[PDB]
């Protein structure tokens, strides 16, 4: 009776209907174990234990192709066109950004159709494409500047219009994508943040891709612009005490949610730049944050090794699985185009991902809608 | 429609109309007759039909209150 | 039939006490003349002392 | 690239909303046709008297509201800097911000972060008046209003079930469990927990854990309570006089560990407590300042050592560096910490303060007559505590 009642989606039967989605993706037949090269090197040692954990994962902006980077060697890209994760490997590389030193972060091209920018740790960005037909991948360029110490993170412009590289000691660099990859500005560390020798944890492009969002050591958050080449501080808040440990945006371009090394989880909201809403997390330290593309369910893994999903409206617990026998530092990650995640670890080291037959949570009550109809219409 | 309806009727207070919009004329009113049923329809919520359209009910009472239909005192004094 | 008078309402803000701090212990502490011209009335003389 | 396709529906709620595709407004637009939005800052001190004196202590049920008040109190002081208009500007903002804005605070249960806003207005003030608002709302709790008196019950009924089960063990979690409490109202649960240092042993060293995840609000309000527990009237020696107290001790080992651990403390008024008491001449300054130079400091006394290592330490060397090595002497390993408490000194202009009041202090118990024993070890006692801190100035004060 409670689902034919309301005809439109509203706040609770939305609550309602997510809190099964949740509940039947960690079933039997709704999650397959990826065929990686570690799982089949951790099969053999299981039938008949060395860890490298995953330093990055990410998705294309089109949702069709997943690059992620071990810890000791390589990269590894994979190809889904529709079908779920059985498709192709494309490629994978052992020396991929060098020989020497290992691969931090990785960044897909919004514009090019297939264009990644691995960053090392010396001080050289190496952009290179990866074939389509053949599976190799082939440099298209190396970038380096003056006074360049070691690169950590890159990160491209949603709309694919800038580059930004950074330090977590020294400086933070603008590369122009549209003319060519040039620096156009570099600002100090130290102009941005006043108080102390401080280090850059995470960062974040707004929605539109004019705004960026640094968080410190000392729990200092700056917002600062970037409209042509001028890269200057506007505001300076100070959240948490603690680490900015990950920076996350709504899809709607509501809110963004930062979490830190206390049990500490806000969401601000982005008008009026004040905290909205206070997610009660006593439990340990938050490691990875995530939200979905509907912009509903909001997944915090913390370092006790259990993940939770909850709302972004409310801020009610909708589920809870506890993965304590494993040795990982588990990663969330949401498909950018449908409501499915990959989560990782599932022996030591791993990544499964969760489907259904059903893409979206809108397409799943359109038909628990339609199941219920016909039995009004069989009384 | 029900605001521009009730204005052209003659169950309008032409010279009674007196605001809530000050604080010395809370009890200088207009139309004591429709004041009469609408605090008395604002007092029966005991049977399982007008628990639900008690929210409506109650929202077009405050949209005659604004624009000086009913005098404030008499529904505050009237209703349980 | 009661003419309503018009509220009025405190446009008025507490004042302060003498007391420059919370306490009256936390205050007493706060008066001690603190200096260089104290030590030295005090330890005035040794040979006057000997 | 294409765009994302919602639809409106006007319903009853107030409150905007926004689902997986359908978006709710309220349905009678016209609702703010009376009201009008007020000019710049003569305008909100007038219609604050009508609307925040209704809503009383219940501003802090709405912690967006609080938050949005205490940022046009910084933006204003700022602005209207100057150099004419500023001692008027900030006493305008005193009598607000304690009218009705420190009582919202008291009613709030988990805002880490609707504290900090309100606190950066209060780093414009002096802190004589930043003294006078904390006594008075530990005196206006319970003889004025009861919404007040039923939150300050229920932060000491949970800070007094914390402390129980504090074990070295279980500080994991309940170290962020604890840190919570505090920073949301210090004023209610600071005071059971310096409360039970004083009594029990073994909860400095918990205590001082727990420290790493203050705000700067509850940095300010540890200040004001040790202050409190130190002037607060006592015996302070004990009944005939050949001992002192047990938490004279118990809260000198706190104090000289928040200033080693915790950087972002600024201890600078319990450094002229100690100036001011020392003229009076006193028992508790003068412990506390014997830990200060022991714990903070690393300097050690000459009266264990032997003959062979009495003369490594004169050999002006890296021989000198061993000696101390050897008998615990650490100067050189913590020279980032010692360097920070003799700044506290030195603002105050007090090293030559410091060394004329001891040494009289010294000869002051060649006068006075209560024990026999005791006044011949508190004669040793000034002794080891001059020579002592005189080496933390010659350590540091280079040039």
């Amino acid at each position: 009776v409670d689902i034919l009642n309301q005809k439109t989606i509203t706040s609770e039967v939305a609550a309602s209907v997510t809190s099964k989605y949740l509940q039947s993706t960690f079933s039997k037949g709704n999650t397959s174990h990826i065929e990686d090269k570690r799982f089949i090197h951790v099969s053999s040692r299981s039938h008949s234990i060395t860890p490298n954990e995953i330093l990055s994962l990410k998705f294309h902006v089109s949702g069709s192709s997943m690059a992620y980077s071990r810890m000791d060697g390589s990269l590894t890209v994979w190809f889904i066109k529709d079908a779920s994760f059985d498709k192709s490997v494309e490629v994978y590389i052992p020396d991929c950004c060098g020989s020497d030193k290992l691969a931090t972060d990785l960044s897909w091209n919004p514009t090019s159709l297939n264009q990644i920018a691995v960053v090392s740790n010396s001080s050289e960005i190496s952009l290179l494409l990866i074939n389509e037909k053949s599976l190799t991948a082939s440099k298209l360029r190396t970038l380096s500047l003056g006074s360049k110490t070691k690169v950590n993170t890159c990160l491209y412009d949603p709309l694919g219009n800038w580059l930004l590289a950074a330090t977590k000691s020294e400086k933070i660099y603008l590369f122009d994508v549209k003319k060519d990859h040039s620096s156009v500005c570099s600002l100090n560390i130290s102009d941005i943040s006043q108080e102390d020798n401080d280090v850059v944890y995470s960062l974040a492009w707004s929605n539109g891709g004019s705004h960026i969002f640094i968080g410190f050591k000392s729990g200092y958050l700056a917002i600062l612009k970037a409209k042509h080449g001028i890269l200057e501080v506007c505001t300076k808040i100070k959240a948490h005490t603690g680490p900015i440990t990950e920076i996350k945006m709504d899809p709607w371009g509501r809110n963004f949610i930062t979490g830190s090394i206390d049990g500490n989880c806000y969401v601000w909201n982005m008008k009026s730049l004040c905290c909205e809403l206070i997610i009660n997390d006593l439990n340990s330290a938050v490691t990875t944050l995530d939200v979905c593309h509907l912009g509903k369910i909001l997944g915090i893994c913390t370092e006790d090794e259990m993940v939770y999903f909850y709302d972004l409206n409310s801020g009610n617990l909708l589920h809870s699985k506890s993965l304590a026998n494993y040795k990982t530092d588990p990663v969330l990650k949401f498909y950018p185009d449908k409501s499915w995640y990959i989560m990782s670890g599932k022996n030591d080291t791993l990544s499964n991902h969760f489907v259904k037959n059903e893409k979206n949570l809108i397409t799943y009550w359109k038909d628990m809608f339609d199941n219920t109809m016909i039995e009004k219409r069989r009384k | 429609f029900f605001i521009a309806l009730l204005r052209k009727s003659d169950s309008w207070p032409s010279s009674h109309v007196a605001n809530n919009s000050n604080y010395s004329s809370l009890n200088e009113g207009g139309n004591m007759i429709a004041a009469n049923i609408i605090s008395f329809n604002l007092s029966q919520y005991n049977e399982e039909v007008d628990k639900e359209n008690y929210e409506r009910y109650m929202d077009m009472c405050c949209i005659l209150l604004k624009n000086g239909f009913v005098n404030f005192y008499s529904i505050w004094d009237n209703v349980k | 039939k009661e003419k309503i008078p018009p509220p009025a309402f405190d446009e008025t803000f507490k004042k302060f006490t003498f007391i420059k701090m919370g306490n009256k212990l936390i205050n007493n502490v706060w008066k001690i003349p603190t200096g260089l011209d104290k030590i030295e009335q005090e330890v005035k003389k040794p040979e006057g002392v000997y | 690239h294409k765009p994302r396709l919602i639809h409106k529906y006007k319903t009853h709620e107030p409150f905007e909303s926004l689902e997986l595709n359908s978006s709710y407004v309220f349905y009678y637009s016209e609702w703010n046709s009376n009201l009008t939005p007020f000019a710049s800052v003569n305008d909100l001190f007038e219609n604050s008297h009508i609307y925040l004196s209704i809503i009383g202590p219940y501003l802090g049920r709405i912690p967006t509201l609080l938050s949005k008040i205490s940022r046009i109190g910084v933006a204003d002081i700022q602005k209207n800097h100057g150099s004419e208009s500023l001692h008027v500007t900030i006493d305008k903002w005193i009598d607000y911000v304690r009218k009705f804005i420190f009582p919202a605070t008291s009613l709030l249960q988990n805002n880490p972060i609707a504290t900090s806003e309100v606190y950066e207005l209060m780093k414009f003030f002096p802190f004589e008046k930043r003294y006078f608002i904390y006594n008075e709302m530990m005196t206006k709790l319970s003889q004025d209003i009861l919404p007040l008196k039923v939150s300050f019950n229920k932060a000491e009924r949970e800070a007094k079930s914390i402390l129980k089960a504090l074990s070295i063990d279980t500080i994991a979690k309940e170290s962020r469990r604890f840190a919570k409490l505090i920073s949301t109202n210090p004023l209610a649960s600071l005071v059971p927990a310096v409360k039970q240092i004083e009594n029990y042993d073994k909860v400095s060293e918990l205590v001082v854990y727990t420290t790493k995840y203050f705000n700067d609000f509850a940095y300010d309000v540890l200040q004001f309570v040790l202050l409190l527990r130190l002037t607060y009237n006592r015996p302070a020696v004990q009944f005939d006089g050949v001992n002192q107290a047990m938490w004279v001790q118990r809260l000198s080992i706190f104090i000289a560990g928040l200033a080693k651990n915790c950087p972002n403390m600024d201890i600078s008024n319990i450094i002229t407590y100690i100036l001011k008491t020392l003229h009076n001449g006193n028992i508790i300054a003068v412990s506390i300042l014997k830990e200060l130079i022991i714990t903070v400091g690393g300097i050690r006394d000459l009266n264990e050592v032997n003959m062979k290592q009495l003369l490594m330490l004169n050999s002006g060397s890296p021989l000198k560096q061993y000696a101390r090595h050897l008998i615990y002497d650490f100067r050189d390993d913590n020279s980032v910490i010692s360097s920070r408490l003799t700044s506290f000194f030195t603002d105050q202009s007090a090293i030559s303060e410091i060394i004329l009041l001891l040494y009289t202090l010294n000869l002051k118990a060649n006068t006075q007559n209560s024990h026999y024993k005791i006044l011949s070890t508190r004669c040793d006692e000034m002794n080891t505590l001059l020579w002592s801190f005189i080496e933390l100035i010659k350590h540091c004060l280079k040039g």
